RNA sequence: CGUAAAGCGCACGCAGGCGGUUUGUUAAGUCAGAUGUGAAAUCCCCGGGCUCAACCUGGGAACUGCAUCUGAUACUGGCAAGCUUGAGUCUCGUAGAGGGGGGUAGAAUUCCAGGUGUAGCGGUGAAAUGCGUAGAGAUCUGGAGGAAUACCGGUGGCGAAGGCGGCCCCCUGGACGAAGACUGACGCUCAGGUGCGAAAGCGUGGGGAGCAAACAGGAUUAGAUACCCUGGUAGUCCACGCCGUAAACGAUGUCGACUUGGAGGUUGUGCCCUUGAGGCGUGGCUUCCGGAGCUAACGCGUUAAGUCGACCGCCUGGGGAGUA
C-alpha cells in the first residue's frame, strides 16, 4: 500500500506507451504510476532478488544518473556487494574479458599506490599515475572486488541505462529495474514502475533492496 | 442549392407526407429539380467546368435511383418519370 | 467497400494478436458466430460473447499462451474473388494436422478434422494454423 | 509496380467483377451416394513366364471427366419479405485564392505633351553597342494604355486532377459540423465510351504596357551559332474553336476495415466558477518526428510502403524504341 510514501510517479514528458499497464495518470499533464501495481512488484522483485542474494550471488547496482550517488555506493557498500555509480563502461559485461585486465590494473596500480614505488623517480608521471587511479577508480570503483560476471543485475533507471540492460539481457543476467513511465520493460525480467529521479524515492528504494540482500543464510 | 421553400414544396407533393423526405421519388424530383434550373445557369456560361461535375453528379445520382426504384416498384416508376416528364 | 467480412473478422483477430489486445469487438453475425464457436471449440480463442439487440457486436477474448500469441497465422482461403470447394478427398490439412482449416459443410461449419470424419466436404473458409 | 521494368494526368460511367444484415422458400453453384459411360494397350500396384533383365502377361487401381437419379442445405446464387450499423435525402450553420460573368481601386513600368535643369545616362568582372547638348538621365504636372494584383501570406485554404491570390456584385459547384427526421443496400470498382486536362503550339478576330523564343548589334573566347550587355518580333493578355501533353510527382490507382504514440496547423462544436494567456471532450482536413510491422536498403510508419478484402491499370534484361 504505502511503503513507497512520497514519490507517486513523474514524467509528463516522452511518456511510453509500453508503461501503459501501469499508469493511473491524471494530474497537471504528469503521468502518475499505480502504485497499487508497483507494491506487488516491488515484493516480487525482492522475493527472487532475495532468493539469489541467499545463493551467495553478486548483485551490481546501476547508479549513473545523480543523486543516485553515492546513494547505489552507500547501498551496494552497506551490503558485502557492488556497484556502479558513475559512467558505465560500454561492455563491462559482455567484454569483461578487457575490462578484467583494466580492473587488474587498477589494483596494480593501487598496490604500488598507498605502499610501494609512488615517490619514486618522477613527481610528474607520479601525479599522471595517481590521476589515472582517479580515472579507473571512479569508473571501475565497485566492481573491482567482483571477479566474476554477476549473477543479478539491479539497474535505477532503464532508459538512463539502456546499455546495461541490454549487455544483461545479451548475456542471461536478471535484469532489476525500477522504470518511469518513459522507460521501458525491454528485457527487465523484474520490473518495478516507480520513479527514477527522486532522491527520496531511490534512497527508500535503494534502502529496501539494501536491506533484503543482506540477509543470506546468516 | 435550391431554395428552401422550393425543397419543401417538393417534399409536400412526392412525400407520403413532410417530413418523409428520403424517399425515392422525394430525391428523383428534387435533383429533377436542380438539374432544370441549372439547364438556364449553362445555357448561359458554358465554361463553368467545376459547376457542371456538380450537374454530372445530380444527373448521375438520379439515374441511380430511377434504376433502383424500377427494379423495386415498377408502377411508382412509370407514375414518377410520367409525373416529372423525363425519360423523354 | 466492406465485401469480405469473414476476412475483416481475421484480419480483426491477426491485428488483436499483433498489438496484444485482451480482446476484440466487430459487427456479427451468423457465420462469424460459427467461425468463432469453431475457434472457441479447437482452443485458439479464449471465449466470445454477442451482445446488442438491433446491432450484435460479437466479441472475442483472445489467448495468448506465454508471452506469444496462440492464433499464430490466421488465413482467409475461399476469398469472394474466387471461392474454394474442396471435396472429402481433397480437403487439406494444415500443418500437418496441427492447425485447423475451417470448412463450411451441409451439416454446418466444422474442422477438416470433423469433416474429414464426418464424410463431406465443402467450402474451405480459412487456415487457422 | 515510392527509388530497380511497372499506378492511366484526373474523374464520370455502361457491359463486366464483387457486394452489409435477418427470416422463409428453392437447390443453380457446392457437397455425399448410386447408376451408365470414360475402348484396348500405356503409366501405377500385387502376381506369373522368358536362365535374369529389357520384354510378354493375369487381376486390380486409375482414367482427376461427363450425363442422369437420389439426398444434405452451411456458404454462394435465384425468389419473397424485412432491418439499420453502408449509401443517400431534408432542417440549421460554418470556413474557403472552388468555378463562370460583370464592374471598380491603388502602387509601379512604358509612352505622349509641358515646366525646371545640365553634362552625362545606362551597362558590366571590366567594357562596348545603346540613349544624350536636336537637351538625355534626374525632377514636377497632366494624360493614355496594357498586364499583374505588394503588405495580409502561413510545410495556410479550396478544388477530382490541371489549378485557383486586390476589392465589390450577380449566377453557381462541393466540403464539414450539430441535433432530429426520412428512404431503406439504393453500394464499391470499371475494360471499351465520355468529359475535364499547366505550359508551349495552331486557327479566326481583337489587344499589345512590361517581359521575351527568333533576330540584330556589343563583348567574352582559340572559336562562341552560348552564358553576360543593348535592342527586339511571334508569344505571353481577351473571345471562340483546336491540341492533348508534362519530373501532369506524394515518381505511391480507387473504395472499405483493423493495428502503440508525441508535437503542431486549420475549421466545426458540446460540456463544465470564465472566475487567465479557462479547463475537459468530440468530429473534418492537414504538417513534422517516430513504435511494431514491412522494406534490397533508403525509408514508410493510423493520411502505411503494416495487417486484410473488392475491382481496375501496368511490368517481364539493356539497346534498337516508345522508333518504323
Amino acid at each position: 500500500m504505502l511503503k513507497a510514501g512520497v514519490h507517486f510517479g513523474h514524467q509528463t514528458r516522452y511518456w511510453n506507451p509500453k508503461m501503459k499497464p501501469f499508469i493511473f495518470g491524471a494530474r497537471n499533464k504528469v503521468h502518475i504510476i499505480n502504485l497499487e501495481k508497483t507494491v506487488p512488484m516491488f515484493n516480487e522483485a525482492l522475493a527472487e532478488l532475495n532468493k539469489i542474494a541467499s545463493r551467495k550471488g553478486k548483485i551490481l547496482f546501476v547508479g549513473t544518473k545523480r543523486a543516485a550517488s553515492e546513494a547505489v555506493k552507500d547501498a551496494a557498500l552497506s551490503c558485502d556487494q557492488f556497484f556502479v555509480n558513475h559512467r558505465w563502461l560500454g561492455g563491462m559485461l559482455t567484454n569483461w574479458k578487457t575490462v578484467r585486465q583494466s580492473i587488474k590494473r587498477l589494483k596494480d596500480l593501487e598496490t604500488q599506490s598507498q605502499d610501494g614505488t609512488f615517490d619514486k623517480l618522477t613527481k610528474k608521471e607520479a601525479l599522471m599515475r595517481t590521476r589515472e587511479l582517479e580515472k579507473l577508480e571512479n569508473s571501475l570503483g565497485g566492481i573491482k572486488d567482483m571477479g566474476g560476471l554477476p549473477d543479478a543485475l539491479f539497474v535505477i533507471d532503464a532508459d538512463h541505462e539502456h546499455i546495461a540492460i541490454k549487455e544483461a539481457n545479451n548475456l542471461g543476467i536478471p535484469v532489476f529495474a525500477i522504470v518511469d513511465t518513459n522507460s521501458d520493460p525491454d528485457g527487465v525480467d523484474f520490473v518495478i514502475p516507480g520513479n527514477d529521479d527522486a532522491i527520496r524515492a531511490v534512497t527508500l528504494y535503494l534502502g529496501a533492496v539494501a536491506a533484503t540482500v543482506r540477509e543470506g543464510r546468516s | 442549392s435550391l431554395s428552401t421553400e422550393a425543397t419543401a414544396k417538393i417534399v409536400s407533393e412526392f412525400g407520403r407526407d413532410a417530413n418523409d423526405t428520403g424517399s425515392t421519388e422525394v430525391q428523383v424530383a428534387l435533383l429533377t429539380a436542380q438539374i432544370n434550373h441549372l439547364q438556364g445557369h449553362f445555357a448561359e456560361h458554358k465554361k463553368d467546368h467545376h459547376s457542371r461535375r456538380g450537374l454530372l453528379r445530380m444527373v448521375s445520382q438520379r439515374r441511380k435511383l430511377l434504376d433502383y426504384l424500377k427494379r423495386k416498384d415498377v408502377a411508382r416508376y412509370t407514375q414518377l418519370i410520367e409525373r416529372l416528364g423525363l425519360r423523354r | 467497400s466492406m465485401q469480405d467480412p469473414i476476412a475483416d473478422m481475421l484480419t480483426r483477430i491477426r491485428n488483436g494478436q499483433a498489438a496484444n489486445k485482451a480482446a476484440v469487438t466487430m459487427p456479427s453475425s451468423k457465420l462469424k458466430v460459427a467461425i468463432a464457436n469453431v475457434l472457441k471449440e479447437e482452443g485458439f480463442i479464449e471465449d466470445f460473447k454477442v451482445e446488442g439487440d438491433t446491432k450484435p457486436e460479437l466479441e472475442l477474448t483472445l489467448k495468448y499462451f506465454q508471452g506469444k500469441a496462440v492464433v499464430e497465422s490466421i488465413q482467409r482461403v475461399s476469398r469472394p474473388g474466387l471461392r474454394i470447394y474442396k471435396r472429402k478427398d481433397e480437403l487439406p490439412k494444415v500443418m500437418a494436422g496441427l492447425g485447423i482449416a475451417v470448412v463450411s459443410t451441409s451439416k454446418g461449419v466444422m474442422t477438416d478434422r470433423a469433416a474429414r470424419q464426418a464424410g463431406l466436404g465443402g467450402e474451405i473458409i480459412c487456415y487457422v494454423a
